């Protein structure tokens, strides 16, 4: 997993070059947005499990999912899908810090498509659920922060899909 | 008979757990032959599912 | 914990001297640790040879 | 960089950042357009610090450049002036990062054994950073100059 | 009544977390000094003290 | 790993439904056939070392390269080894009899088996036979009655093997 | 179910069943019939139990379906009814299995922060399978009664 | 036992040379402390009594349990003796103090004191409490200069028994 | 850990002896007080968080010091802390009597407590009446001769850390 | 060494509170069983050189090496040090039992006693025989419940050595 | 461990009184002295080979016979294991200095360091002697005003080893 | 693990058959080999990292692209992978050469070679070059008669790796 810097500085050092004026503003851009990223840390923070549990219930509460033979029918497999959510929020709120997808790969793409294949779990519940918390965690940041958590949110949704 | 190449998912049911734990519930290991049974013998205990094994050497 | 007290001094093990002619050898606390202590009360009457 | 290391240790133990970690992502990126213009200086001075550097390190340590030497040679002067700027860089980029992990793994993790495989000495590193770090900081600002103090003493420390 | 005694130290419970001790343990957890973003840390720390 | 009771339960527990007469009639057949499982059990946990002899016996009686050099148990090694794939297929087969369903045979002894003596090249005709040798001994043991209900088992080894 | 729990604990040890397992085993094939008897006792009178266990439940905490309360609204109530309907059908699974463990699987591990994600306080959970158990031993003779009561008070115990 | 001056003399001997530079500014050091540490242990001999009562009275103060019933200071006798052990560590912190050198503490104090408590069950970390209380109380005594002298060997009896 | 019956048991297998009629007695004499103590047991796990809290209100209401500011149990992770060794006392309680042998309270409870104690600074006292308060609770919900038998465990918990 | 009065008595005074009608209802159990504990250690103390002479015959009848050369009992020193044994095992019983609390036997008796035969050599078994020799040969002169009374004593010395 | 802000908050708090002027004081001085720590604790943690290197040839310059045959020096894995304990040293001092409180050093160094250098036979005057060569090297590297506040927690190093 | 002497016990085991001339005939041509075998390995052993040095000098001036950036030698990290890369083939060529067989190339270096370098973005021809680059002077050092047997294994590589 790497930052924005990491990322431009393995990009000029595999061209074996300074930093010039371009990476130097590219730099610029993540530094000046680095308050906003930090407000939203906060919030994101603060209210995480508020923000599950809203999620939960727009997404997934009253679906049949919930109701026996559904993946989330039991008081185990609830608290699982609960604490996956923790899991999505708290990883999109490091790459949000990160200004990078690359450990939402590494970290959270790693192995989970296929694990969620053998344990039964649905592709497309999950996705819904992932963009049920993207909707709650815009509402909560505001547009500005929003939209930055919206790119984490759906590339946790395009490796899930 | 020397190595096995083991993809195994572990699920858990005793407990729900808060850390990452996904390489620790699905992974690929290198098993030595002395050492397979016991292993395969702790994972079918553990409740997890041998996905697959294969011969390296 | 399963068994009597030892046959001991009643401020410990290492409060214990050789019994050699001459000379005062005491274990110490810090050279090697090897230090037992035990709950031995006020009123406890040691076994004697 | 910063943000890097409050990631893993806040992953470590499994939850957010902390406000600890929080306000040092604060003052990290608040300090960001000082840290890009002492990198942005570091580069106008390309040949003026790297030559300065070289010859620092020869008055100090004779030796190199002395029959016997390793560095002994008109051609090993050329390996030298490059030597001398990829650890810039490395220091640049640890600059505008935040930590030395840039230099650590562009330039330090192994370096012990590429230098053990040139039959290079670990002193005549030392010596060459020292000489680096000293014009270097005689053109930055003390307050700047204080900051890059830690990655090159780190590069020095590092390199033995 | 107790037949064995293990002995008693002088336990250090932690009540809370301050900054200062937050990277200090981080520093030494890692059996390390500090990098610059820790003493940037620290310093701002200091400053809004 | 789950019992006949069990198995009732996570049926009716999937569809969220209360047991029903029938449900209760299945209980009633396994609480009968309990105590007879229970003896059969007994009376392997009793012999298990004398099947193993027998099942060892046999099985490098009727198969003669096996034991000789150039054989799959051709070693104190490999010989210990299949004496061991025997005494703990006869356990676990004991176990799903007093359990009174096949879930523990996919759950600790199916579960990777297969693939494993496949990578290892284990002759699977000669588990299979093998598996016969102990369930026609084991039948004899153990009872018409509990014959026949080890024999389930016995074949969903070897079903699974083969 | 008590073979399961047997089964499981000589196959940690790689044994057969003890002379002790065995024996448990047989305890729990003997008295199967008695335990059948309960469940379809409480399973035929499933609607009677839920309907006044919410009774005593709202009487006893009028705040949960007062305003403000988690159980407020016509759906959030039926919710609760339906949560006490899987409660009453997980204690039949446990009487059937003789043991608490269907309890275990389905409805305790991870109850606590299901319910914590639902808002809903554990108290109330605790009133509502208590009255539960009042109502269902009380139907049962004081024989049945203990047994019966001994799975709701677990369920209580988990609940809080 | 040994001090500073005895100290040096013994490095030397062991070393079998004669005294150098170093040797004699140690001894200087040693002299122009000398006074300070007569005049703190002509003060602690005055006061020790009182060090003791307040340094006891702040000790059961911070921790009422030890003087309460089922406390380990609960009795006439265990009050008097842990008064006594109050008394032996100032009494020999000052002298480690006017010696300038710790090694009476070690061997008379420290070397067998943890496994005495141990034994007797005396909490070692009130007893450490009751060290700083006296040191503490002494500091306001002896003054500020003196304070700093004490300080080290009250700081050392602390740690001998952490 | 061991019950009565293995007391027994141990007490003849040191002396190389088979039962006799007095052995026979005591395990007749355990055997018949089996069911009370299971309903005893069974009670108190049905009302444990009843019998902690309303014992905690009795210590902390005759020990108020312990609750203010410079009392071990003062703040709420200190108070939950004293709450979970309140819940600890309970079940290994429960457990002894259940058993019929004060085993399981040494071997696992009071080993090594009073030193724990020490360490923390817990007091030792507040910890006994917190003991018998629990035994106050205990002896109304459990009846006469149910309160005897768990006041004698209670009593052997207090007497060990006492 | 402390009775049973003294140990109710402490047990008020850890807590600090004053006696209440539980400790009047152990102290009057225990005043009247007093009659009984007197009678048997009058008796005991009557018959005392019987019990030895009686015990000490059985024991060397059944184990007729240990006065054989080559026993640890063989010299007339080393049979007068076991007849001597047995003379402090009998003796401390009757405190125990007189005192009704087996703290006696744990505070002279069985401290250090492993360590202090393990050094001379004498054997452990066959004391703890020659005890119970004692047990069996007192229990007929003090009569039933006398001796159910002393067998207590009896059994904690040969439990503690064993 | 401890700093100095939680020094104050908790002897404030076992009181259970808002910070009064003392506390504000002692805040203060805390504060005030931090950049300057901080900058010290910066300059020590990318100079800490240095300090080691000129600490030891100072050390080892003043008293030969450490790395010469017969020396507690004299390996490579002692030598090493010398500069690694000079490098404990300046690190867990400057942990100190940041935290402006010296429990990190009982609890960390001190706690354990009496056992383990007189087991290994260690001299502890000699590792006096290097602590202060470090003292002066890190004085003259970062600085007379942050040289006495390291200089305490030195001197503190000092005085726990003698 | 496979060793010439060891080949011929496994085959004469899975074949079981006895010891044959032809067996002798090659144990006598491995031992009489031997001792060259053992003055190679010792020369390389000598000359092991010199050989490397100039590996890598003739690697890097042949095809120099990879040590600055673009090259996947650039890196202290990656040029620490690229030479030890280097050495790790001579060691297994010198351990195969002992040996007397391949299979351990095939064992513990070719297989899952190709994969892991094109996985890494490692280039092949440039590893075969300096397998080369290696081959010629471990043959010059060596000498003809070593170098003969000596180059086998080197052409193995880099034909699993070609
Ligand atoms: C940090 C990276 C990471 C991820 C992403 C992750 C997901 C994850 N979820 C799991 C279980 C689970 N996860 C879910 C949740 C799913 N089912 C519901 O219907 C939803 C549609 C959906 C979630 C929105 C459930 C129900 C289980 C229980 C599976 C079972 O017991 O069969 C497991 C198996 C291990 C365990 O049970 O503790 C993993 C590895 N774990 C990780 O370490
Ligand atoms: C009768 C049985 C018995 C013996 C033998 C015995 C030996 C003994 N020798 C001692 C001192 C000593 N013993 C020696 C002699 C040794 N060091 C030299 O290098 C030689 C190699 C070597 C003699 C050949 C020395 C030098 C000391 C002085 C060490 C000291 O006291 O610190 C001491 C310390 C107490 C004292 O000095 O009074 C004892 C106990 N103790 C006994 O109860
Ligand atoms: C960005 C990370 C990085 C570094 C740092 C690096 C250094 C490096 N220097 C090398 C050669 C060398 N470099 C030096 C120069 C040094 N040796 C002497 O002792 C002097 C004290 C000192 C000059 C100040 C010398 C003498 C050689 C061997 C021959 C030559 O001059 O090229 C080589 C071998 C290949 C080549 O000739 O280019 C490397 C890999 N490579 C990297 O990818
Ligand atoms: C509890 C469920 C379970 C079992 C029993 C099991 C058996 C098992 N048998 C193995 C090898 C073996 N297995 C056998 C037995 C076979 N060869 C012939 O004798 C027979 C046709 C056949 C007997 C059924 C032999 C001889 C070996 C060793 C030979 C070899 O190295 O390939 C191995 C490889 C690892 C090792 O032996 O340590 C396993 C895991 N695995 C499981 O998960
Ligand atoms: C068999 C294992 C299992 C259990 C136990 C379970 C409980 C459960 N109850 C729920 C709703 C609910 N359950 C309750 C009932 C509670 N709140 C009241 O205050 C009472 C104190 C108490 C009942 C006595 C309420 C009020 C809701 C509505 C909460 C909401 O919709 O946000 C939900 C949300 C999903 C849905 O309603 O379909 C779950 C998962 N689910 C399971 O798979
Ligand atoms: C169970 C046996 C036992 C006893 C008796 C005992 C005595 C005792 N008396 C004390 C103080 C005291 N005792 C007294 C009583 C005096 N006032 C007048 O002068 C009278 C002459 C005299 C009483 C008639 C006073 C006034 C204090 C307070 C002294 C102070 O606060 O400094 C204290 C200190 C209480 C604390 O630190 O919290 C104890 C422990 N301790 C024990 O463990
Ligand atoms: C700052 C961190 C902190 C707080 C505040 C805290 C409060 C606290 N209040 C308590 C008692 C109590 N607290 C209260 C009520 C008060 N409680 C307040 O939140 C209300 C403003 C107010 C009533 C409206 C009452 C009535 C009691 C008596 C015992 C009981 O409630 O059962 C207790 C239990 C100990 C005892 O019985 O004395 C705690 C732990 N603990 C902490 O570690
Ligand atoms: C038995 C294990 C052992 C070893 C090996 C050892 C080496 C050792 N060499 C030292 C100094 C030295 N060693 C050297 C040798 C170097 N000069 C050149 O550069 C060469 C590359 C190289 C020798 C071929 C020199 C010049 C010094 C003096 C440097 C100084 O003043 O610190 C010192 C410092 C103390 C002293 O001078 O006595 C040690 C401890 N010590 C040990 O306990
Ligand atoms: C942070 C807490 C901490 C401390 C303090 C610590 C000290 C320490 N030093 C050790 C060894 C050592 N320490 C020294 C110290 C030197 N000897 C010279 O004479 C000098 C006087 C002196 C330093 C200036 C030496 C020589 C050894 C090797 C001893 C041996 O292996 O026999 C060891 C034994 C383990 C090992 O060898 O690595 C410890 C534990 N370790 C810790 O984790
Ligand atoms: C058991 C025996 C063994 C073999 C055979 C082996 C080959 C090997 N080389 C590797 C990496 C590597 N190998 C090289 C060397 C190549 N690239 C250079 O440009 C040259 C053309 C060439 C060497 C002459 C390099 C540069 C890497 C680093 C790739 C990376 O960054 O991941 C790796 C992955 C480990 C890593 O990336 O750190 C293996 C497994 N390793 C072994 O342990």
């Amino acid at each position: 997993m790497q930052d924005v810097i990491g990322k431009v500085i393995a990009e000029y050092d595999t061209k074996g070059k300074y930093l010039d004026a371009a990476a130097l503003d590219l730099l610029r851009s993540y530094f000046d947005s680095g308050d906003l990223r930090l407000k939203a840390a906060q919030a994101i923070t603060a209210n995480a499990e508020v923000i599950v549990r809203a999620a939960s219930a727009k997404a997934l509460h009253y679906t049949p999912v919930t109701k026996p033979g559904g993946n989330m029918y039991y008081a185990r497999r609830y608290a699982s899908c609960i604490r996956d959510l923790d899991y999505f929020l708290r990883y999109a709120t490091y790459a949000m810090l990160a200004d990078n997808t690359t450990l939402l790969d590494e970290y959270v793409l790693k192995g989970l498509t296929e694990t969620y294949r053998a344990l039964g779990v649905p592709l497309d519940i999950s996705v819904r659920a992932i963009n049920a918390l993207k909707e709650v965690v815009a509402g909560q940041v505001g547009p500005k922060a929003g939209q930055e958590m919206a790119k984490y949110f759906d590339h946790l949704a395009k490796g899930l899909g | 008979t020397r190595l096995f190449k083991v993809t195994a998912l572990i699920p858990s049911y005793k407990k729900v757990r808060g850390g990452r734990e996904l390489q620790n519930t699905y992974f690929t290991k290198l098993v030595e032959y002395d050492r397979w049974f016991a292993e395969q013998q702790r994972i079918q205990k553990q409740g997890g599912k041998i996905l697959s094994v294969k011969m390296v050497a | 914990y399963v068994k009597p007290l030892p046959n001991q001094h009643p401020y410990g093990s290492g409060n214990d001297p050789l019994e050699i002619q001459f000379g005062a050898i005491f274990k110490s606390e810090t050279k090697a640790p090897s230090a037992r202590p035990a709950p031995i009360g006020k009123d406890v009457q040691r076994i004697l040879i | 960089s910063v943000v890097t290391k409050a990631i893993v240790s806040a992953d470590a133990e499994a939850r957010y950042l902390s406000p600890g970690e929080l306000d040092r992502i604060r003052g990290f990126v608040s300090s960001g357009e000082r840290r890009l213009r002492v990198a942005q200086t570091l580069t106008e001075s390309r040949e003026r610090i790297i030559k300065q550097a070289g010859d620092q390190l020869f008055q100090k340590r004779p030796d190199l450049v002395s029959p016997g030497g390793n560095a002994y040679g008109a051609e090993r002067t050329a390996s030298c002036l490059r030597d001398l700027d990829y650890y810039l860089r490395l220091v640049t980029f640890g600059i505008v990062a935040g930590d030395v992990t840039p230099i650590e793994e562009i330039g330090v993790i192994g370096v012990k054994e590429m230098y053990r495989n040139l039959e290079v000495p670990l002193p005549g590193m030392v010596e060459a950073v020292k000489a680096m770090k000293s014009v270097a900081t005689g053109l930055l600002s003390g307050d700047d100059s204080a900051e890059v103090g830690y990655y090159f003493d780190y590069l020095a420390g590092a390199l033995a | 009544p107790i037949k064995g005694t293990s002995g008693s130290n002088i336990a250090r419970p932690r009540f809370y977390n301050t900054v200062m001790v937050e990277t200090i343990e981080g520093a030494n957890a890692e059996e390390r000094y500090f990098n610059p973003g820790e003493l940037s840390s620290m310093a701002g720390f200091f400053n809004d003290a | 790993m789950q019992d006949a009771i069990t198995s009732v339960i996570n049926t009716y527990d999937v569809q969220g439904k209360y047991f029903d007469t029938s449900a209760f009639d299945k209980l009633k057949a396994y609480y009968a056939t309990g105590e007879l499982r229970v003896r059969a059990a007994g009376t392997i946990s009793a012999n298990a070392a004398t099947i193993i002899k027998e099942a060892s016996a046999k099985l490098f009686s009727n198969q003669p390269d096996l034991v000789r050099p150039g054989g799959n148990a051709y070693t104190t090694r490999r010989y210990a080894a299949c004496v061991r794939d025997m005494d703990y297929f006869l356990r676990y087969a004991t176990y799903a009899m007093l359990a009174g369903d096949t879930s523990i045979l996919d759950e600790r002894v199916l579960n990777g088996l297969k693939e494993t003596y496949n990578s290892l090249g284990v002759p699977i005709s000669s588990t299979v036979q093998g598996i016969q040798a102990m369930k026609e001994v084991t039948g004899s043991l153990v009872g018409s009655g509990a014959a026949k209900e080890m024999g389930v088992y016995f074949d969903y080894l070897s079903s699974g093997l083969s």
